[PDB]
Formats: C-alpha cells, sequence, structure tokens
C-alpha cells in the first residue's frame, strides 16, 4: 500500500543514482531534483526514463502483492560482454506520522552511503551496459516483458554490506558485489 | 527453494554521445622520525610555548629543545598501543598524550615525570584541546570528554556531537567556544557552558580533521574538509553565517593561521602532499605560496611558538621545519 | 563474508583513490587495525614471504603472478598507498625493471598495468612511455595509447596526444573496440576544448561560396 509505493519510488531513485555514479549514461543525461532532504540525479532522457518507468511498475505490482525478494542491478562491459558489478537490494518483511519522518532519514542515509561507494568501487574503464533481476516467489504473475534468467551471480567478487530502512511494512537493505 | 529469478527482457537504451612573496621551497632544518604512523585519525606532532616539539613515533613520545637541540625521550606506551595524539597545554608546562586504548596521560616537561592517567574513553583518543586547566579529549567514538586536570575525579562533563570519530578540536583561546569536527563529516560549535551544540554545519561532504580559530578575529572559524571534501570553510561563531570558502583541491589535514599576517596555511593529503599559504580577506582567499613538502600526505603539523616557522611531519620520516614569516 | 560499510567509513580518510578501487576485506582490516609492535611484526612476516616467493620466482612459468600478489598485499595492507614502510614505489620499480628484457611479458596486459601504476609516481612520464616504446612494450595495447595521449591531452597537447592515437591505430591495438571508443572520445574532446588546433578535415561550411552560375 502505501508502504509499496514508498519502496517503489526508492528503487527508482537508487537506480537513477546507481546509473549516474557509475557512469552508465552521462552526467548531462541526468538533471538535480531534492528528495530525501538530498541532490539526486534522475535521467531526464525519455528512453530510459520509460525503460525505467516500465520497470518501476511492475516492481510496484510486485511489491503489493508482496511477491518480491530482491531487485538486483548488475553492470557489464559492453567490450568483454562480462558482468563487472552487480547491485542488490534485499526487501524482507518485518518481524505514525513520525514514522514517515524516521523513514525518510534513513533512506536518506542509505543513498548517502550509496554515493559513499564512491571511495573504493573500481572505476569502470570500460562503457557498460546494464540489466535488472528480481527474485520473486514462484506464484508470482510475470509479464511477457520479464523472463527467467540466472542470478549473474559474481565469481571471485568483493562483497560489501550497506545500511537499511525499514517501513512499518518492509526493511530494504543494500549489499553491492564488484571485481577488483 | 522459493525463489524465481527473472530478468527484464528488453535491453536498456544505449548511451548517446554528449554535447556538452617569493617563499623559500628548501625547509631551513630537517629531522629524522623513524616509526611515525600514517594514520589521518591521529595527531602526533605539537609544538609548545616553551618552544618544545612534542612528536609521537608508535609507542613513544620524544621532545626536542628547538633552542638548544636536546632530544629526550618523554614516554613509552604498553605494548598492547600506541600514541595516537599529544597537546602541549597553553603555558608548556604539561603534555597531554591520548593514546589509542582510550586513555589520557599527562606528563609534566621539567621532570619528565608523568603526573597522572586519565581514563573512560572507550576508544581510540586521536584528539586533544587545552583550555586553561581544563583539557578536553575526543574519542573514535565520537564522544568528547572535558577533564580537570587538577582534581582527582576528572571528568567534568561530555559532549556527544559525532556518531562517529572525533577527528578536529579546538579551544578558542579565550576559552568562551570549542570547535569539533568529525568523521561523520560534522562541524559543531559549542559554547563552553552548554552540552547543547550552537551551531551544527553539514557542508563538508568529508571529515573534518581541520579545524582552527583565528587569531586576530574572535569569532571567525575555519574547518577543512576530507579527502570527498576538499573544501575549506569560513564561519562565523556568533552568527552561524559562513563568510569564506575555498576549493583547496586536496584532502585537508590542518589549517593554521598565521599570527603576524592575514593569511592562514593548509597541509593537505590526497593527491598532492602539499603546503599551502592563502591569504585572507572578506572579498576572498587567494592561493600565495604552493609547495610539495613530503613524499607522502602531510598528515601532522604544529607552528612554532613567535609564529615564524611551520613543522610538518609525514610517513615519509621526515619531521620538516619551513621559514613560514619574514 | 560480507563486510559492512560502517567499518569502511570508520576508515574512509585513509583510503587513497585510486583508479582500480579497493577490497572490501582490506579495508575491514585497515579498521581494525591496532597499531602495535605485534601487529607490525605480522606484516614483516608476511612481506617476508613474499620475498622469498620473489627469490624463488624464475622457476615458475609465469613469475609475473609472484609479483602481482605480492603488488597486491601492498596495496591491500596499505590502503592510504605510498608510505616508508609501505614501500610500494620501489617494489612497482623492482618489478618494472625486473621484465623489461622478457618476451614472455612483452605484450602482456599485467606487466604494462603494474608500469602504469609506476607512471603515476614519475616526475617525466614522457620518458616512460617513449622507454617502453623503445623496449616494444604494450605497443599493441589500447591503455598504452590512452595513458600516453592522457598525459599529453592533460598537459593541452592535443596534437601531440593524436600522433599517439595514429601510432595506435596503425598498431592496431587491442581490445580495437575500447581503443576506438577511446580515440573517437578524445577527438571529440578536442573539438570541444581546442578546436582552432584540430587538423584533420571537418568537411566544414563555406558560407554563400557560389554553387552555381547560369553565365
Amino acid at each position: 500500500k502505501g508502504s509499496s509505493k514508498l519502496v517503489s519510488e526508492f528503487f527508482e531513485y537508487a537506480v537513477n543514482s546507481i546509473l549516474f555514479q557509475r557512469g552508465i549514461y552521462p552526467a548531462e543525461d541526468f538533471k538535480v531534483v531534492r528528495k530525501y532532504g538530498l541532490n539526486m540525479l534522475v535521467s531526464v532522457d525519455e528512453e530510459v526514463k520509460t525503460y525505467i518507468r516500465k520497470i518501476v511498475s511492475q516492481l510496484h505490482k510486485w511489491m503489493f502483492a508482496k511477491k518480491i525478494q530482491k531487485l538486483i542491478l548488475v553492470i557489464t562491459s559492453k567490450c568483454s560482454g562480462e558482468d563487472l558489478e552487480r547491485w542488490q537490494f534485499n526487501v524482507e518483511m518485518v518481524d505514525n506520522k513520525e514514522d514517515e519522518l524516521r523513514v525518510q532519514k534513513e533512506i536518506q542515509a542509505l543513498i548517502a552511503q550509496i554515493t559513499a561507494t564512491v571511495t573504493f568501487l573500481p572505476q569502470l574503464e570500460e562503457q557498460c551496459t546494464f540489466n535488472v533481476l528480481v527474485y520473486a516467489d514462484k506464484d508470482s504473475e510475470v509479464p511477457t516483458d520479464w523472463v527467467d534468467s540466472d542470478p549473474r551471480i559474481l565469481r571471485d567478487a568483493e562483497q560489501v554490506q550497506l545500511r537499511s530502512f525499514s517501513t512499518s511494512m518492509h526493511k530494504i537493505d543494500c549489499q553491492v558485489a564488484y571485481r577488483v | 527453494l522459493n525463489t524465481r529469478v527473472l530478468a527484464f527482457k528488453l535491453d536498456a537504451p544505449e548511451a548517446k554521445k554528449p554535447v556538452d612573496r617569493r617563499f623559500n621551497t628548501t625547509p631551513e632544518r630537517v629531522l629524522d622520525a623513524p616509526g611515525i604512523i600514517d594514520d589521518y585519525y591521529l595527531n602526533l606532532l605539537d609544538w609548545s610555548n616553551l618552544n618544545v616539539v612534542a612528536v609521537a613515533l608508535e609507542r613513544n613520545v620524544y621532545v626536542w629543545n628547538a633552542d638548544s637541540g636536546s632530544v629526550s625521550a618523554l614516554a613509552e606506551t604498553d605494548e598492547s598501543t600506541y600514541v595516537a595524539s599529544v597537546k602541549w597545554s597553553h603555558d608548556g608546562s604539561f603534555l597531554s598524550v591520548g593514546l589509542g586504548n582510550g586513555l589520557v596521560d599527562i606528563y609534566d616537561v621539567e621532570s619528565q615525570t608523568k603526573l597522572r592517567t586519565m581514563a573512560g574513553h572507550q576508544a581510540r583518543v586521536g584528539c586533544l584541546s587545552w583550555n586553561r586547566h581544563v583539557l578536553s579529549s575526543g574519542s573514535r567514538s565520537g564522544a568528547i570528554h572535558h577533564h580537570d586536570v587538577r582534581i582527582a575525579n576528572h571528568q567534568i562533563g561530555t559532549l556527544q556531537g559525532h556518531s562517529s570519530e572525533v577527528c578536529g578540536l579546538a579551544w578558542r583561546s579565550d576559552g568562551l567556544q570549542l570547535a569539533s569536527g568529525g568523521n561523520d563529516n560534522v562541524v559543531q560549535i559549542w559554547d563552553a557552558r552548554s552540552s547543547i551544540p550552537k551551531f551544527t554545519k553539514t557542508n563538508h561532504n568529508a571529515a573534518v580533521k581541520a579545524v582552527a580559530w583565528c587569531p586576530w578575529q574572535s569569532n571567525l572559524l575555519a574547518t577543512g574538509g576530507g579527502t570527498m571534501d576538499k573544501q575549506i570553510h569560513f564561519w562565523n561563531a556568533a552568527t552561524g553565517a559562513r563568510v569564506n570558502t575555498v576549493d583547496a583541491g586536496s584532502q585537508v589535514t590542518s589549517l593554521i593561521w598565521s599570527p603576524h599576517s592575514k593569511e592562514i596555511m593548509s597541509t593537505h593529503g590526497f593527491p598532492d602532499n602539499n603546503l599551502s599559504i592563502w591569504s585572507y580577506s572578506s572579498s576572498g582567499l587567494t592561493k600565495q605560496v604552493d609547495i610539495p613538502a613530503h613524499d607522502t600526505r602531510v598528515l601532522y603539523s604544529a607552528l612554532s611558538p613567535d609564529g615564524r616557522i611551520l613543522s610538518t611531519a609525514a610517513s615519509d620520516e621526515n619531521l620538516k621545519f619551513w621559514r613560514v614569516y619574514d | 563474508n560480507w563486510v559492512h560499510m560502517d567499518v569502511i567509513e570508520q576508515s574512509k580518510e585513509n583510503i587513497e583513490p585510486r583508479k582500480a578501487g579497493h577490497s572490501a576485506s582490506a579495508l575491514a582490516k585497515s579498521s581494525s587495525r591496532n597499531h602495535t609492535e605485534k601487529e607490525v611484526a605480522g606484516l614483516q612476516k608476511e612481506r617476508m614471504g613474499h620475498e622469498r616467493k620473489i627469490e624463488t620466482s624464475e622457476s615458475l612459468d609465469d613469475p609475473l603472478q609472484v609479483w602481482i600478489d605480492y603488488i597486491k598485499w601492498t596495496l591491500d595492507n596499505f590502503p592510504q598507498g605510498e608510505t616508508k614502510t609501505s614501500g610500494l614505489v620501489t617494489l612497482l620499480e623492482r618489478c618494472t625493471r625486473e621484465f623489461v628484457r622478457n618476451p614472455l611479458y612483452k605484450d602482456d596486459v599485467r606487466y604494462l598495468r603494474i608500469w602504469m601504476q609506476y607512471v603515476n609516481y614519475i616526475d617525466e612520464p614522457v620518458e616512460l612511455f617513449s622507454f617502453l616504446a623503445h623496449h616494444h612494450i604494450g605497443q599493441e595495447s589500447s591503455i598504452f595509447y590512452e595513458e600516453y595521449a592522457n598525459y599529453f591531452e592533460s598537459r593541452g597537447l592535443f596534437q601531440k596526444a593524436d600522433e599517439v592515437y595514429q601510432k595506435g591505430k596503425r598498431m592496431k591495438a587491442k581490445p580495437f573496440l575500447r581503443f576506438q571508443q577511446k580515440y573517437q572520445q578524445f577527438t571529440h574532446r578536442w573539438l570541444e576544448f581546442a578546436p582552432q588546433s584540430f587538423s584533420s578535415n571537418t568537411n566544414s561550411v563555406n558560407p554563400l561560396q557560389t554553387t552555381f552560375e547560369s553565365t
């Protein structure tokens, strides 16, 4: 309900952020908008906006139905065709007016950490593309635009656990795997 | 396994090609500093008003008299720990030594005997600032402790203004205000009587190790940020206004106001390892002098009590002396 | 097996910005350093081990590996890079010097990468690039041309950078796709930042040139 909406929106902003920070599209293809008390980068490109929108709309449906366990974003060199980086958002069911504010602060902190990953992440020196995966319940409804895939887990990867935020409904955290 | 893995079938859009005063560069003197630790979170150098340099090498504090050039080994910690900070009291009589284990030692410089050890920090004490007989200690826990060094129960108060390591700490020379910077990228400005921050500044995007009060203007404070920040901001500590700013180009490890001229010196870490002297005015800051000081980050610095000479130290194991004024 | 970002943040101001990034576990170890004589001794032991491996390295089919492991160990254990006790630059120097005349590594991109890490510490990099070219090291690789050309471009010498790119194109340095994109992008930057010096035909417009006369 409220939580699925909130979380889906977070996914939209996070995906944009990763795309900008990892240099998947050039800086000029984004603009600054104020969200979570931060300056967030968000695509101004109609094609990219539409791609992301389709994705996020489906994610919102799966959140509402409680079908989605994880959202995955993998980054891949167009040169070698191999996966260099894997961002994994874990969705778990948790076991007032103030709560909305708290959630906003927690999200802020997670986004700041996502940005701070720039301190240790290898520079991507080749143009990369990206793919998005979700882990879902077996009984989930799958639209034509989504299809079976292996998890594309990284081999010989470093992995970092980021912070989480919780609504009254969902606990969301982020992990990043990468190859040095 | 209840999990089904799905991938969005459509290929992501391919990216489109985008449309859019001469300064001596040679130090006057160089002193070997074997075993000096390379860590941004420590402060291992200080120069007293009695003209004594204290420097921490691993477990030991050595003192050098700038007049006589006599060297002596003032302190050696237990093997389970190391020196994280040294600070002289204002009169230069006492040396406070913060340790990696949270203890704070106080030594008498005359007899070189440890006067006392002060516990109560739960982790490394990386920064120290003296207000009269009050010594203030910052820690990796984010806590600040006020110690009245004359009394058996030393701690007279605590401030918790930081959610991670306290990096910079400085009392104003008149003791009315204290500034703290932190690894949480926060600057706190505290009135002496209050455990409530007078102002809290979030402008820095990295740790703030470098904190300095202007000696010719009471309320003027300089702070400078670490690697992801690189900025030096200036504040009016009465109104909370940001009155100046400059892009330093490198991680800022220290800021030292020139007592004799309207200028401020900064030392730097990644990438530049340099020493900069800036002219200060209401209109703004102009870079006067920029010179590579060390072969590694210039992590530690202290100004001579006559304000004419700046000592810097680094993990190239040189303690260097630069004549900055005259 | 999962390093928390809080732990990394504790050490963030000791992390040298590096193109190749940092190992997570290495950062975990950095944040927990106790700076004791014992810890230093452990590091001294491991260093000794690596040095012994360099001793016996000749027997191995791919001895460069031994240096890589050693270089990594340094990068991993000293997130701030060069210090007296880290000896990073010296190690990079010994490694670059070791394989100069070795045919097996002429075109090996690992060795070249080690050279590129070394060049960051060099006062006059142009001598280094010239050195490599003279010894036919990395000449088939896009990374060499990228770094050489980059030095020139940073210096603002766009024409010099282009010459390097031209050699690479003749060289057919690989992977040729990466090289192609890199060259293209450079050209773009040259046209944006220093158009007046662009020496190649632009098929530029000629306002009011006569394209037809009735007579």
